[PDB]
RNA sequence: GCAGAGGUUCUAGCUACACCCUCUAUAAAAAACUAAGGACCACACGA
DNA sequence: CTCTGAATCTCTTCCTCGTGTGGTCAGGACG
DNA sequence: CGTCCGAAGAGATTCAGAG
């Protein structure tokens, strides 16, 4: 079944691979992030009610008195997504929490609270994600990237290499908490453990065990093996286990009951371990020497006087061994060394650790974490506690929890949120194994060990600053304050709180400004997945490691869609079949795979877990019972392509398309072009602007329909319906009986926003898609939204394309346009541009709106009006004034210089208290009347419906069709029904009209409120004047043109129609490509591209033939299912017998334009497909046609390769770049150009440039450009009026930059002078 | 406010943000001459407004400075007029962002273009190492009298056409122009109007635009060739050179002076540059200006002609390539069941596989070449002859217009092994070509290379400009203060060896050098060259003849001069057929000569006798 | 036209980068005309 | 017992020009 | 109305083996 808009046009579907799995709405990510973090949850884990529970005791310090959560709510938005946009003021949902403060009596916290006070305190504006999912914070759009973070947990690096200068391994283990102070241990060379907390200076790693009160000789139990001696009288026998022999030669000879095993000198055996231990002997003969260079493990003691023997992890000597003799003891314990594996590193950092006390490791780590201030002992513990042991201070996440576990291997995966000692002895152990051999170390780059952070993350992290901070200061208030004198809501102030959610949203490194100039940029924008951020890599602190791909990006991010330039793979985008898990790590959904059959459900995968399964590769050929053809299929186990057996699979990717991100899918033919090209065209591709005409792509991926559906832009019928009625500022749609709701549903209305300003300047338009009378299914595309066409996304014109040179007009990159393309306006692109003029207050009086300027022309005044605001729908040009403002005693507002274009509308916002003008008046009651009108229409549309509804059911219950005509239309309660389930249906409709007329006239109430109050403005200014100009962009030489598949070049010059190369049919080829840029940069798919395009266009002229002259329909039909069956087997399989053959010439009609093919991304159509495709058309199949020169009109030898394909215009434009200066004003510095600005000003000549010129035999230019054209006040002046004189005449002196640098050094108190 | 790139030294300093400066897109233009640029009417306006209101004063149009910039403002026509005179003969300066060596601005005589857009000549675009995507260039007008004369003495582009890092010329053709050029100088065995005798190079192209004769096609020309062998003199010598129609129509171009020998071969763009340098050499600087512009104008008319078109059917994937793909599948099965058996190592198994998939990938590159050129097959009026192709990829690869050989065989042939990010060979390379469909794990390890190349890039200009600024400041306190220096002591030049072939002959090396002291022939006690000359390019070609094996050499280390270089210490510019003249900048040319490549630079027994001797 | 003011316009116009005339203590026969001041940090993008 | 060569700890930037977007001590009441 | 609160390397600076 195909829905209405697909019956409308349906694209032919390349790809044998079936889809198991749909896919999902890419905006689910920052949308599901927001929903979980203003829902609601009882359970209060990842929301905002979890931040409350996690910080609210709100204790007095010994007051009694404490304030506890109990719900929060978010009141509804003052203002609406529209109004808040106009107007500048954040999208924000008020935030009012009920909290309930109760008081105990005092001296008795057993004892009950004596009272509890109730309120609501309305507490912070926090912003709401709109629909589309952009948070509106200044009137502009903002959504917040998700940034990619490094989990909180233990990690640890190699760090191999350069360390130590000779080749030595350093590994360390990191700690990182969520929030917190960071744990690091390290291994010096010298092999001592030593830990650097929060990058201060390395101390040793031991000082923390005894901060944890463990014992030095439950230190050596922990992390060492003890090795029992018994004093013997046959020279100290010792206990030994032959498992502690193997990886160490024999020191000495080894003889247990009279046998020896292993020889003086010998190389101890498997064979001789195994030998031992059938004789099982536990006591061995052992030598003097080898207890010497044993350590012993514990601390001993004279039995006779208490005073200790040995010291512990001290060295054994003779003398020593003669001491422990005379002490007698049975039991000698000793460390177990094994220089091969098992190092005694915790020895050796032990004995570096000056500390033998818990005290005096506290002062140390005291003195360490705040030098400068003496240590106290009480301090220094309640310092160590609240690094490490405090949950307030120091915060695991459960995520981080489970993360350091699961490093660490432990059972359990939720663990308390406080590091613990076990957990720190466990990483030392850890570490210590991975410096022995045991284990490996893990990979930071590894996106398992990277998680996402989505914007509700950040919110809540930045909401508990917002309410720790709070909290301090009403624990300060509370204690202060007497109990019961004011009720909790003065104590809570909202400012701190709402500052730092507003800081958070308006100004950081990833609440980046939005791109709206595709609905392909704006989902790529909102999928966009970032490692820099708070909390995150910098660009300069960031690896060369961390920018390259890991293989397990893999279906998780698109390697090819990343920014060129100073972050390169540090902002890759999501891909598209990516999920976030509950912990933030990336999924990629994978088919369960049985042995012999691909089974159909999905499980997805972290990237974790997919190292221990084997994935199958996307292109594996399926029998369609679940079998592989192949025996042996290509997988990716390991991270690393290798051959596998069927049996052996256990999973299998869900499609062809989950590598690529949304950006980089829509480019077809993607396997064909080269990465970096795919690259560079997948970032072209957010960079189109759309077209005055939105055209379908004639070759395209297929998931455009997916782009636009889920994207904002596009208006999607909420529930399918017939239309009756269609306009282009508004859709109304009469519900079906089946889809619409029992009660209340009415019928839809859909509110097309036309011609509005975007962040980038580009027009948002929907214009409507479907006629009157024509049904509209559930989930269906209305109006086509910016650069859509019929619910496929179309960011640019397509045109017929010959690959050429053209006597050098496209010499390397440069493209060339026929001036036909120019004539029918297919790259012309409405601009509008916003420009502001504000009122100020001032000294000497405020600054006038009046239409009269003193010394100014009656012709410029003439286009404004009376109160001086231009008349709306105007004409004007570069220079021209907009609005008239005069200084206090001139600062009119004027169209910049080179813009052209008229003003849509004009919008004026007036403070409180201060009149408003003619104009403003005028434009206030005219809002007024619309939105009334507006309002009064859907009341009774909704009328409308709602008696349509109802008349369908005054057929039963005995009420006369003629009997309903004379009672009045609004009120058909008086009529008398049969009593029934439909009667109470209607009395209870009846009843909710009434209620609805009640708020209907209150919301018209309402709605005329909101108008009448003036607008706020920031203070210092009495009225704000915006008026919006919308300029007409005709396609330029000079301009950016980028095809998809990353082709970009300039239009050289916009050859006449006659110029342009012609074929034998006689069209002209609209673009003229360079073929030289092809082999250089292997964006093969381009000429593949070209080549479908031809295919297509061949197949939509033979139907626009056979529409030109009056055909069958069943001569069309046939056609296109020709064309749509195409040889080679399909998914799609579209059938046109389904067909109502009304459809069938609705279809042709769409088709004669262009036939739109889908081509998968990694499945495309294979060249014999190609081929076949144009052999169904009169088209040659090698794909060149013969082309003969326009001008000289003989046909090219060699013949060239003409195909239409598809082309972008980019926003970089050049009217918008050309900056020509001869003077400007100057800075401080006096340096005149003041920057490279939009406003006017002069390039920078920089250091290369001087270098340039010192390298030519250049001079006097080089002094100019130094002195008399930048900063020589009198040397500019001099050579303005020697210029202006004619006679070019130049004097030095001295660059104002120089004075500065001698008075600035002056400054620092470095006597600079210049010699006379 | 001192210290670091925000401080005022290298902010406000060192590079000063200069006015009279304009910048916006490039765009070819191609119809310019070499030292002329196109430049927009409003940008020219802009720019030149204290020289307009100067002449609309002298004009006696405006009284008043004011009442000039009333009439600018309303663009009247007599403005544009105004606008005409001065842009006529006053030099601008064209300027690309990043200027990495000398040649990064040069002047231009504007030509005043209706548009927006700024157009610079194709062939400097070269140079400039700008292409048209978007590129930008700064547009800074001189002022005084001096300051013109000195862009027109220097700056302009003819003034320069020889890179001041070596004496190859700069301005050599690169995309478009060149592959023009191997059109025509390309021979067809069988072609329309073949066999034939032409009385010259009038009748090739009368023959060739009436359509009856085919462009490339064998045929007997009388040529009159020109010799420079007279003293200051020309001699006319008619012969009759069997060529090509379009080599003898490219004839009419070039200059008397060079002989026919230059362009009688197929002129790829090593060729056309060794023809521009032997033009500079031999009639000097403005014949060789002209000559490169009509050069470039007949290469982009014949280019254009040609319409040597990008086709999917033009590359050819080889017949050999699924045996040999199978054949080395084979092969790495063995290798697989010998790890299995434990023949072989873990290690010396991964390293048996990468080298028989390089040599079955060596094997591929090979059958694909051969497919590309070899199997083109057209008849000689007999059964069959054999050909150089005239498929489109070939025609661009062996011109050298674009690309290489290594990227024809990523588009038609086996792409090869491809690197890890660690740097490690991937096992399985990737078998599939990019015209075949590729897989999605092989897309994943190309896009590791890809990924690892671009971040590569990013290091390398960061890299290389420090390096470069570095560079600068250790230099910049060197000029040719003293004519000659008089200093015996010199360094010895002999030709470069690593063991294989010389990597640089002596005459390379030594050529532009004045002798350290006078050399002798291989006759023992003869002045070959005397101990100050400067060696020209005859002399070097001389010293060739004779075969010397080593020349002592005057260094700028072994000058003795204080706070400056010797002229004959340095030896020849570079930048232009001569001793270097005095007082001018070595040190800086030399910085931005070695800084330059950097962005090209990439980031990371027994002995045989090679011949007798 | 170099220190100020006045003049036919339009509060004020003495070269302020700046537009006309007068003189060294007094104000008008006269048409083209008028304005000289302002940074950093972050994000994204192009090369 | 006094320096040796070595290992560790501290400065110092780490391209170069555009074009657009936004955010920026905040004194605060009192004589 | 005015007025007072990563990485790479170079260099210095310890540092420490060895007569
Ligand atoms: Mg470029």
């Amino acid at each position: 079944v195909y829905s209405y808009t697909e019956k409308k046009r349906i694209r032919k579907d390349f790809g044998k691979r079936p889809q198991v799995l749909d896919v999902p709405y890419l905006l689910s990510i920052q949308l599901d992030s927001f929903q979980k973090f203003i829902e609601q949850d009882p359970e209060g884990q990842y929301g905002l009610e979890a931040a409350f529970r996690s910080v609210f005791p709100i204790q007095s310090y010994s007051g009694n008195s404490e304030l506890q959560y109990v719900s929060y709510r978010l009141g509804e938005p003052v203002f609406d997504v529209q109004e808040c946009q106009i107007r500048g003021v954040t999208y924000s949902a008020p935030l009012r929490v009920k909290l309930r403060l109760v008081i105990y009596e005092r001296e008795a916290p057993e004892g009950t609270v004596k009272d509890i006070k109730e309120q609501e305190v309305y507490m912070g504006e926090i912003p709401l994600m709109t629909d589309n999912g952009t948070f509106v914070i200044n009137g502009t759009e903002r959504v917040i990237v998700s940034q990619l973070h490094r989990s909180p947990g233990v990690f640890f690096d190699s760090d191999k290499g350069k360390t130590h200068s000779s080749g030595k391994v350093l590994y360390n283990a990191r700690i990182i908490p969520y929030r917190g102070s960071w744990l690091d241990f390290e291994f010096d060379p010298k092999d001592n453990l030593f830990v650097r907390i929060d990058r201060r200076r390395k101390l040793p790693a031991t000082i923390i065990l005894r901060a944890l009160n463990y014992t030095t000789e439950q230190i050596l139990d922990l992390f060492f093996e003890k090795v029992i001696f018994e004093i013997r009288d046959n020279k100290l026998q010792m206990e030994l286990v032959p498992e502690r022999l193997r990886g160490e030669t024999a020191s000495f000879d080894i003889e247990a009951n009279g046998k020896v095993y292993v020889e003086k000198g010998r190389r101890i055996t498997a064979r001789h371990i195994r030998q031992l231990e059938k004789d099982d002997v536990k006591l061995i003969e052992v030598p003097v020497e080898y207890i010497a260079g044993k350590v012993v493990a514990k601390d001993y003691i004279d039995e006779s006087t208490g005073e200790l023997i040995c010291a512990a992890n001290m060295e054994l000597s003779l003398d020593l061994l003669a001491k422990l003799s005379q002490s007698g003891h049975k039991r000698i314990e000793t460390l177990f060394t094994n220089d091969l594996d098992h190092g005694p590193y915790i020895s050796e950092t032990l004995r570096v650790d000056p500390t033998n006390d818990r005290l005096s490791a506290l002062v140390e780590i005291y003195r360490m974490m705040r030098p400068g201030e003496p240590p106290t002992r009480e301090a220094a513990e309640s310092l160590f506690e609240n690094l490490f042991f405090s949950e307030d201070r120091y915060d695991l996440s459960a995520v981080g929890r489970m993360k350091f576990n699961r490093s660490l291997l432990r059972e359990e995966i939720e663990g308390s949120g406080i590091l613990s000692k076990d957990d720190i002895i466990d990483v030392m152990k850890k570490l210590i194994d991975i410096r022995n051999g045991k284990g490996e170390v893990d990979d930071i780059d590894h996106l398992g060990n990277r998680r996402i952070r989505s914007v509700g993350e950040m919110a809540e992290n930045q909401f508990r600053v917002g309410l720790v901070r709070v909290e301090r200061a009403v624990k300060e208030r509370l204690s202060l304050g007497d109990l019961d004198t004011l009720m909790p809501q003065d104590m809570i102030n909202a400012k701190p709180i709402s500052a730092a959610v507003k800081e958070f949203f308006g100004s950081s490194q990833l609440s980046q400004f939005m791109d709206q100039n595709n609905p392909l940029s704006e989902i790529t924008h909102k999928r966009r997945i970032s490692a820099l951020g708070p909390g995150g890599l910098t660009r300069e602190r960031a690896g060369f490691e961390v920018r390259d791909v890991h293989p397990t990006h893999y279906g998780r991010v698109c390697p090819i869609e990343t920014p060129e330039g100073p972050n390169i793979g540090l902002i890759n985008s999501l891909s598209v079949y990516a999920q976030t898990n509950e912990y933030g790590f990336l999924e990629t959904p994978y088919r369960k795979v049985t042995d012999g059959v691909v089974t159909d459900e999905i499980h997805y995968l972290s990237a974790i877990e997919e190292g221990n399964y084997v994935i199958a590769q996307a292109n594996s050929n399926l029998d369609e019972e679940g079998h592989f053809v192949e025996d042996l299929v290509t997988c990716r186990s390991k991270g690393e392509s290798s051959l596998f057996s069927r049996d052996q699979v256990d999973y299998m990717d869900v499609s062809t398309q989950q590598v690529v991100s949304v950006g980089a899918s829509l480019i077809p033919f993607l396997e064909h072009d080269d990465a970096n090209r795919a690259l560079m065209g997948a970032n072209m591709q957010r960079q189109a602007v759309p077209t005055l005409r939105a055209d379908k792509p004639l070759v395209g991926t297929g998931m455009e329909r997916a782009v636009a559906v889920d994207s904002g832009v596009t208006a999607v019928a909420k529930r399918g319906g017939v239309v009756q009625y269609v306009d282009a500022s508004r859709i109304v749609i009469k519900v079906n009986e089946d889809e619409m709701y029992p009660g209340e549903a009415g019928i839809d209305i859909y509110n097309l926003t036309k011609y509005t300003r975007s962040n980038q300047n580009t027009c948002i338009n929907q214009m409507p898609c479907v006629s009157l009378g024509e049904p509209v299914e559930r989930g269906d595309v209305l109006a086509d939204g910016p650069s859509t066409d019929l619910g496929e996304l179309a960011l640019g014109q397509n045109m017929r394309v010959a690959f050429m040179p053209w006597n050098g007009y496209n010499f390397e990159d440069s493209i060339l346009v026929s001036e036909r393309v120019v004539q029918e306006d297919r790259f012309t692109t409405i601009h509008i541009q916003e420009l502001a003029c504000v009122s100020r207050d001032t000294k000497l009086g405020p600054e006038e709106i009046t239409a009269d300027i003193p010394n100014v022309g009656e012709a410029a005044l003439s286009k404004l009006d009376e109160s001086g605001i231009v008349y709306i729908g105007a004409e004007v040009t570069g220079g021209d004034i907009l609005v008239g403002k005069v200084t206090p005693k001139d600062s009119s507002l004027r169209v910049p210089n080179g813009v052209s274009g008229t003003v849509i509308d004009v919008q004026v916002f007036t403070r409180d208290g201060v009149e408003k003008d003619k104009r403003a008046l005028e434009i206030e009651e005219m809002q007024l009347k619309q939105a009334k009108k507006d309002l009064s229409e859907e009341l009774q549309i909704l009328e409308a419906g709602l008696f349509s509804r109802i008349r369908a059911v005054l057929v039963a219950g005995g009420v006369e069709a003629e009997k309903l005509d004379k009672l009045p239309r609004d009120r058909w309660l008086e009529l008398g029904l049969t009593d029934e389930e439909k009667q109470n249906q209607l009395e209870q409709l009846a009843e909710q009209y009434d209620e609805l007329k009640h708020e209907f006239e209150k919301k018209l109430e309402a709605k005329r409120r909101k108008i009448t109050q003036g607008d706020d403005l920031a203070p210092g200014v009495l009225k704000i004047v915006k008026v919006y100009l919308a300029v007409k962009r005709r396609i330029q030489p000079g301009d950016k043109m980028a095809g998809r598949h990353g082709n970009k070049g300039v239009i050289s010059k916009i050859n006449p129609i006659e110029d342009m190369p012609y074929d034998e049919n006689g069209t002209p080829v609209d673009i003229v490509l360079n073929p030289l840029g092809v082999p250089s940069r292997m964006n093969i798919g381009q000429i593949l591209e070209t080549h479908l395009g031809m295919a297509a266009k061949g197949i939509g002229d033979k139907i626009n033939a056979m529409l030109k002259q009056q055909q069958e329909v069943a001569k069309l039909r046939e056609f296109i299912q020709r064309a749509y069956d195409l040889g080679a087997d399909v998914r799609q399989k579209v059938d046109l017998s389904t067909f109502s053959d009304e459809e069938v010439m609705r279809l042709a009609e769409n088709l004669r334009k262009g036939m739109p093919i889908a081509t998968p991304v990694f499945d495309g159509a294979k060249e014999a497909e190609i081929k076949e495709l144009l052999k169904l058309g009169d088209l040659p199949t090698s794909g060149q046609i013969r082309l003969y020169d326009g001008r000289t009109g003989e046909q090219f030898e060699r013949p060239v390769t003409v195909g239409y394909m598809y082309m972008l215009k980019l926003n970089h434009l050049v009217d918008d770049k050309m900056h020509a200066r001869s003077t400007g004003s100057y800075s401080l510095v006096t340096q005149q150009p003041l920057g490279g600005k939009a406003q006017f000003g002069g390039q920078r000549f920089g250091e290369m440039e001087v270098w340039a010129l010192e390298a030519y035999g250049a001079a006097y230019t080089l002094q100019e450009m130094l002195t008399v054209k930048s900063d020589d006040v009198n040397g500019r002046t001099k050579m303005y009026k020697n210029i202006v004189d004619g006679n070019h005449q130049m004097e030095p002196g001295m660059p104002e930059s120089f004075n500065v640098l001698l008075k600035e050094i002056r400054s620092l108190g470095i006597n600079i002078e210049l010699e006379d | 406010m001192i210290k670091g790139k925000q401080g005022r030294f290298r902010q406000n300093l060192l590079g000063k943000r200069v006015d009279y400066s304009g910048r916006s897109v490039i765009t070819v233009g191609p119809y310019l001459r070499l030292h002329q640029c196109g430049l927009p009417k409003k940008m020219a306006l802009e720019l030149f407004k204290p020289f307009i209101y100067g002449k609309l004063e002298l004009r006696g149009l405006a009284t008043t400075i004011k009442a000039a910039k009333k009439m600018v403002e309303r663009e009247e026509a007599v403005v544009w007029d105004i606008l005409d005179e001065v842009i006529r003969e006053h030099p601008v300066l064209l300027n690309r962002a990043p200027t990495l060596h000398r040649l990064g601005i040069q002047a231009f005589e504007p030509v005043l273009i209706e548009g927006k857009a700024i157009q610079l000549h194709p062939l400097v675009c070269a140079a400039y190492n700008a292409d048209f995507d978007g590129d930008q260039m700064a547009v800074h007008v001189p002022l005084t009298l001096e300051a013109q004369l000195e862009a027109r003495a220097l700056m302009m582009s003819t003034n320069n056409i020889l890179s001041p890092a070596n004496g190859e010329p700069i301005i050599v053709p690169s995309q478009d122009v060149v592959l023009g050029l191997y059109y025509m100088t390309r021979d067809c065995v069988n072609a329309k109007g073949e066999g034939m005798v032409l009385t010259g190079p009038k009748e090739a192209e009368r023959l060739y635009r009436s359509g009856l004769a085919s462009l490339h096609a064998r045929v007997k020309v009388r040529i009159t060739e020109y010799e420079k062998d007279a003293n200051g003199e020309l001699v006319a010598k008619t012969s009759l050179k069997d060529t090509t129609v379009g080599r003898a129509i490219l004839w009419m171009i070039v200059p008397k002076g060079l002989p026919y020998s230059i362009v009688n071969q197929a002129l790829g763009k090593k060729a056309i540059s060794k023809m521009l340098n032997t033009c500079y050499r031999i009639l000097g600087l403005k014949p060789t200006v002209i000559f490169a512009d009509q050069i470039m104008y007949t290469g982009f008319a014949y280019a254009a002609r040609s319409g040597a078109s990008v086709g999917i059917d033009d590359m050819v994937i080889p017949e050999k390539k699924h045996e040999i793909i199978s054949e080395a599948e084979a092969e790495v099965a063995e290798i697989q069941e010998q790890f299995q058996s434990g023949l072989v190592t873990a290690g010396e198994r991964y390293n048996k596989v990468i080298d028989i998939w390089a040599a079955a990938n060596d094997r591929v590159s090979k059958a694909m070449m051969d497919n590309l050129q070899t199997e083109t097959v057209i008849n000689r009026d007999g059964q069959e002859e054999k050909q150089v192709s005239f498929n489109s990829i070939y025609m661009m690869a062996d011109s050298g217009a674009r690309g290489s050989a290594a990227q024809i065989r990523q588009l038609a042939g086996m792409r090869g092994l491809m690197a890890k990010p660690d740097g490690s060979i991937i096992e399985t390379p990737i078998t599939a070509n990019f015209r075949e469909g590729l897989n999605v794990l092989q897309y994943f390890i190309s896009t590791h290379g890809a990924r690892k190349g671009l971040a590569d890039t990013a290091l390398k200009t960061a890299n290389s400009g420090y390096l470069t600024r570095r560079l600068v400041d250790v230099a910049q306190d060197l000029v040719v203060t003293e004519d000659d220096c008089g200093t015996h002591e010199g360094i010895m030049m002999t030709p470069v060896i690593e063991g294989g072939d010389v990597k640089e002959p002596l005459r390379d090396r030594v050529l532009g050098r004045v002798t350290a002291e006078d050399v002798l022939k291989p006759g023992t006690a003869d002045i070959l060259v005397p101990r100050n000359t400067l060696l020209h390019e005859q002399w070097c070609d001389l010293l060739e003849e004779n075969s010397v094996d080593a020349v002592k050499v005057r260094s700028v280390v072994s000058c003795d001069t204080d706070f400056g270089v010797c002229a004959h210490c340095y030896g020849r510019d570079l930048a232009r057929g001569h001793i270097i003249n005095k007082g001018e900048a070595i040190g800086v040319i030399a910085a931005q000569s070695i800084g330059e490549p950097g962005t090209q630079l990439t980031m990371r027994s027994s002995i045989q006798v090679k011949n007798k001797g």
